[PDB]
């Protein structure tokens, strides 16, 4: 269309939300959501950060401190 | 989602690419990127210190708090 953007990188993303005791993670490869956690040993996720030089994820716990 | 406080989108897309100005530098305690121009970098001592005319290093304290 001349207009439209994407990106040269494989159209897969990936999305992490944090939901108190889970990091939730969504993979969408093609349109389709595919949903898993990260990590266990986690009990109330509030902010979420990442890192691509590392390939790594930041998270603080507010009840962990 | 019970509790989704926070989300992050993780893709190389969101982290794009970009010269370093602090990879030149070798001040002692932190160095931060500065829109201030041509260096575009600055250097940060521990809150409490002082920075030096030596902008690279850093004081520390001698007076009550
Ligand atoms: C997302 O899902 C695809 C297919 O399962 C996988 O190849 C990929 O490694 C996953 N993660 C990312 C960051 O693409
Ligand atoms: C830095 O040193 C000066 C004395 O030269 C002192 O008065 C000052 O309080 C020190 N730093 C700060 C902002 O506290």
């Amino acid at each position: 269309d001349g207009r439209t953007c994407k990106v040269t990188a494989s159209e897969n993303l990936l999305l992490v939300v944090a939901s108190r005791d889970k990091i939730i993670m969504d993979n969408i490869t093609a349109h389709t959501h595919n949903i898993y956690s990260l990590v266990q040993d986690v009990s109330f996720v509030v902010a979420l950060d990442f890192d691509s030089v590392t390939g790594r994820v930041f998270w603080s716990d507010l009840l962990e401190g | 989602v019970p509790q989704p406080l926070g989300i992050i989108a993780i893709h190389p897309s969101r982290q794009p690419s970009s010269p370093n100005p602090c990879a030149s530098a070798t001040c002692s305690h932190l160095c931060l990127l500065s829109a201030q121009e041509p260096r575009h970098y600055s250097c940060a001592c521990p809150s409490g210190w002082n920075l030096s005319d030596d902008s690279v290093n850093c004081v520390r304290g001698d007076q009550p708090f």
